[PDB]
């Protein structure tokens, strides 16, 4: 019973890596997004500044943010400006997450090679298309 | 009072064809501050001085848009009528507003 | 040199006509129903107090992940395993498929057994489809 | 004091079947002020010295009547329990009084 596959989530990958800038000037993300279940371990990230499940009392309201670490064997990507990659979205309890920062232990050992990801909850924002 | 036969004949030239939703009241200017795109609405034949929509109409409203008032148009871009829907609606994500029944009537 | 006593108490309640459809309210159970198929883990056991009268709340999520109205479906059937089969109520107003349990249903049930709740919906084109497969325990 | 098992066997013999409404308290005479007509009422099996009806009872109250009391009647046609209505209801016109729940019990 590997702990590396305890939790099971759904990842949205922008498979059709297009991500072009329209003639007007705005950003048009990939039109084709697929959602396939993966497996991994999601744990709170405890390191100094990083805040987990912390409500921030702004003079505009109360915003909530969190940062979890993700141990998994899947090769989730992150937004890259050279290969025109556009990150991966993890889901916990419905809320969308983003894979900022990556550690790549892919080849090192035999039965223990794994990726470590830092997933961050996406802030609430009004959505406009382009 | 006016005659129903007259009321039927007078209403046979309106023929609205497209419907457009506005966030603000278009009475002052029905040519401004549009939200959706012109979507076809087909009306019935004049009966008892009251025309009605034949089939339901689905208008795709973009995201972060509000619809509060509606307007009808004809082939030559001439706003025959304006009105207000039941209540304002805010579509956070891209949604659809369905028109269940439009009944232009003159029978007071 | 010894005498045991007792007492009586009678209570009543009326809601004089009003020509309505009563005000029936007794339940807390409302269930999910994804049409695409839902962490799998182990499904939880819905617990209805034996006796009483619960109102099963089934919410039709369309098959991307969105609530859908109770449309197309013209017949809904609750078919708790080897107990009974009764039609449900397609509620336009609350946009839910609901069914209330009565005293008659409990005459064919036993307190404690973990039955399976299977919900079938039939559209206009006569297509039976299983929506839910939750397990219920009447404790 | 009685036991639960003792009380359950007691209530297993009531079987009230008809209910009639009164304007003043019957107590002394259950044959007076028979405002309504006997209408069937169904009880349940005793449980911890308590019986409850299964469904509502629709009593056809005649017009110009003020109902304020209540008295059960069994198959033997001999009243076994009397009680108030908790509020005098005056049906100015012909109405439909409805009982939501009856409960006869001996838990003090």
């Amino acid at each position: 019973m590997r702990l590396l596959n305890r939790h099971s989530f759904v990842v949205k990958r922008k498979v059709s890596e297009d991500g072009h800038y329209n003639e007007d000037g705005d950003w048009v993300a990939s039109q084709d997004v697929v959602s396939i279940n993966c497996k991994g371990n999601i744990q709170p990230y405890i390191k100094g500044s990083v805040k987990n499940g912390t409500q921030i009392v702004l003079p505009e309201g109360i915003r909530l943010t969190d940062t979890r670490i993700l141990f998994t064997v899947a090769e989730l990507r992150t937004s890259d400006d050279v290969d025109w990659t556009e990150a991966d979205i993890v889901m916990i309890k419905g809320h969308e997450y983003e894979v900022f920062m990556t550690m790549d232990w892919s080849e090192q050992l035999a039965h223990t090679s794994h990726y470590e990801y830092i997933i961050i909850r996406r802030d609430k924002m009004n959505a406009v298309r382009n | 009072t006016l005659t129903i036969d007259g009321k039927n004949k007078i209403l046979a030239t309106l023929t609205p064809t497209t419907i457009v939703l506005h966030n603000v009241d278009p009475t002052a200017d029905p040519t401004a501050n549009k939200v959706t795109q012109p979507v076809a609405i087909f009306f019935s034949e004049p009966n008892n001085g009251l025309i009605a929509s034949e089939d339901t109409v689905n208008i795709t409203v973009p995201a972060s848009a509000t619809v509060s008032h509606f307007s009808l148009w004809d082939d030559n871009s001439k706003c025959v009528a304006t009105g207000a829907l039941s209540s304002p609606q805010f579509f956070a994500e891209e949604g659809i507003y369905v028109i269940s029944s439009v009944s232009i009537d003159l029978n007071k | 040199e010894l005498t045991v006593e007792a007492g009586s108490r009678v209570s009543l309640s009326g809601y004089v006509s009003d020509g309505g459809t009563s005000d029936v309210f007794t339940i807390c159970r409302l269930l999910d129903a994804p049409m695409n198929g839902k962490s799998n883990n182990c499904n939880e056991i819905v617990k209805i107090p034996f006796d009483s009268s619960c109102l099963l709340g089934v919410k039709l999520y369309n098959c991307e992940n969105k609530r859908v109205n109770v449309n197309s479906v013209e017949a809904a059937f609750i078919t708790i395993d080897t107990a009974f089969q009764s039609p449900m109520t397609v509620n336009k107003e609350s946009n839910r498929l609901e069914y209330i349990f009565s005293q008659n249903d409990y005459k064919v049930l036993v307190k404690g057994k973990v039955y399976d709740m299977i919900v079938n919906v039939v559209d206009e084109s006569g297509n039976h489809s299983t929506i839910l497969k939750q397990k219920v325990r009447f404790n």
